[PDB]
């Protein structure tokens, strides 16, 4: 081929090398939803009838 | 030491107060407590059993640059 045949899809161009995907740059978000659903299943199992 | 109220030995008869509780009066109690911070007020810390992982989430981070 003459170089690497390999041609990188970077997702966010950026001068500081930080390749950085749609993943792990929104997982506090993601958790912290999953935790606030977690705590109304904990209190429509534990605390949801008289 | 029996904590009598009362006694009356011929004619001689006497009649004391109540005791205290235990060995102090809440007076004496108060000034014994005066040692206690905060006023007496004392918090007990709760939790839910649960862990917790400050780190998760940063585990899966892989260093791309020069490296300071």
């Amino acid at each position: 081929v003459g170089v690497c045949p390999f041609v990188r899809y970077v997702n966010m161009m950026d001068l500081d090398g930080f390749t950085m995907g749609e993943v792990e740059y929104l997982v506090p978000v993601a958790s912290k939803i999953d935790k606030t659903d977690y705590d109304r299943l904990l209190a429509q199992h534990y605390n949801s009838w008289k | 030491p029996d904590r009598v109220i009362s006694r009356q030995m011929g004619p001689f008869n006497v009649q004391y107060s109540q005791p205290p509780d235990g060995f102090f009066y809440p007076a004496e109690l108060a000034i014994l407590k005066r040692f206690k911070r905060s006023g007496g007020l004392m918090t007990v810390s709760t939790s839910r059993g649960e862990e917790g992982r400050p780190w998760a989430g940063k585990t899966a981070y892989i260093r791309y640059g020069d490296g300071l």
